[PDB]
């Protein structure tokens, strides 16, 4: 048995590179856990043994129970693919798990990289990270968790959703977690700074969203599962004196 | 449909055949004008039937 | 006609989009630019019609070569050619040619669009198998982290991109390499001791060849050998706090997520 | 030759586990010159760009 996680994209059927695909029509055994149905249909006509993990409550639980189907595959000497939405490293917990416990009995396990929504959204909005610099965060660590962003470089919040995601204790709406969010962001960025809500299109024959509002009209705004939320800088930049005089640039 | 959707999203020919045309290509492989009402008005979940 | 610029990942061949594949095949004209020959050949018999934009390099100004680069492109696209270019990696990241490109023709008004690819950063995650959604993740061009301020955050990821070239300047060229390196390493010290593990990343190209994945103290920095893609990679130096004060306001404590 | 190989291991899944099980056979199977498969599994990569 052996395992490969590779990823799908963002876009149906199109977006997913040659191997990683091979990798779908040549598997025993695929599991899938992508988004809509039409990616579902796609990947069956690519490969007629799949099994969807959508089927299997806490998400610890949930996914102890995907993670357990993937090995028994595995187990059984099959040669195992998990095809991920996006990219399957990223922001995905069932793969990490997965190839962590086949690397732990012994089985081969890997990872072929895929299309994440980042790389999406460099293209979309005709950005370069290269140059400019980025940071990345899953909102919700960002909120429970002690994160200081750099506000002079893009700043890219996923999962913008499910923001403030916990078990229940107090009664708050999405909006209240929001509404929090955005009074932390205050410390470096003002209420009317402008941000952007990109949804990467999953259809072709549909245009992503790439909504801007000020900072204060987040918590009204109306957002998605794999909805991000882009922070443009808010701080100009500042000669670094200090590593320019070791360099031998000063006052010039 | 969902055929169409998956060649439209691998085709590089077709994608630009849609955009040339985008009814016609749709009618040439065979989609009603409610659904193709439906992909031009940009009603996602009215595509939740049509699928 | 239009202009489409396609990323082609880092490994040859399988490491495309199957759309960017396809409009590499139904393309008139296609111009590339990827690193060895064996791409080029890929690339080749993928469709005939490919012009090779490394014959417009080198002595020359950069700006003057990519000036030329964007305008053999758009005199395709000019001429009515459904133009396609072909990039390393991702076209979009690292890639003033696609950029220009792509402005420049929907200034003239022509239909351009940009396919997203598979990037260094997209390998060095599988490769290392590490979630950047894990801890967090920044990114910063080495030399920008230099000449400008920059505070990075030491419980996330931090990737230097560029660091072979890091503080490069016409009035630092009395520096060496390991002179700026050097400077770096005592910049990092500020968060990172000198014995913290880092990791030299250089995604492979080949399906025979391997990724360099070199593991060694920030100190040893100044000596390493580097690469025009190498890139460095400095893991956290300190495990995530809870804010306490948030969880506070939401009535929970770090139990109950 | 040489060419049409790496391309090929590039891309199919099958053939690229196969090679990582058994590199050597599964070269001589597409017809490699025991040079090139030396200087592949001597990872020379320089005397590859000189057998081309
Ligand atoms: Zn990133």
């Amino acid at each position: 048995g052996s395992l490969v996680c590779v990823g799908t994209g963002l876009q149906l059927a199109g977006q997913i590179s040659v191997l990683s695909r091979s990798y779908i029509e040549h598997a025993d055994i695929v599991f899938s856990l992508l988004p809509d149905g039409f990616s579902q249909r796609w990947l069956t006509k690519l490969n007629p043994n799949v099994i969807n993990l959508q089927q299997f409550k806490n998400r610890r639980d949930t996914y102890e129970q995907m993670v357990n189907a993937i090995l028994d595959a595995v187990r059984a000497g099959k040669k195992t693919v998990c095809a991920l939405y996006g990219h399957p490293g990223v922001f995905a917990c069932v793969s990490h798990m997965a190839i962590t416990r086949a690397k732990a009995e012994g089985f081969s396990a890997k990872m072929e990289p895929g299309i994440s929504a980042e790389a999406c959204l460099w293209a979309d909005l005709g950005i370069d990270p290269g140059n400019s610099g980025h940071q990345s965060f899953e909102a919700s660590q960002f909120m429970f968790f002690n994160h200081v962003p750099d506000p002079t470089t893009h700043l890219l919040l996923w999962q913008i959703a499910i923001a403030g995601e916990h078990t229940l204790t107090q009664f708050h709406t999405s909006s209240d977690r929001l509404q929090i969010l955005v009074e932390q962001l205050n410390q470096w960025y003002p209420l009317d700074h402008e941000v952007v809500i990109y949804e990467a299109a999953n259809l072709p024959i549909q245009a992503p969203r790439i909504e801007r509002l000020p900072l204060a009209n987040l918590p009204q705004a109306h957002l998605m599962p794999i909805s991000t939320l882009l922070i443009p800088p808010a701080k100009k930049l500042e000669y670094n004196y200090a590593i320019l005089a070791k360099l031998g640039i000063g006052p010039e | 449909l969902s055929d169409f959707f998956t060649q439209l999203g691998q085709d590089a020919q077709l994608m630009e055949d849609y955009k040339q045309n985008p009814e016609a290509v749709m009618r040439a492989h065979g989609l009603t004008d409610e659904q193709i009402n439906a992909v031009m008005t940009g009603d996602m979940e009215k595509l939740k039937t049509l699928s």
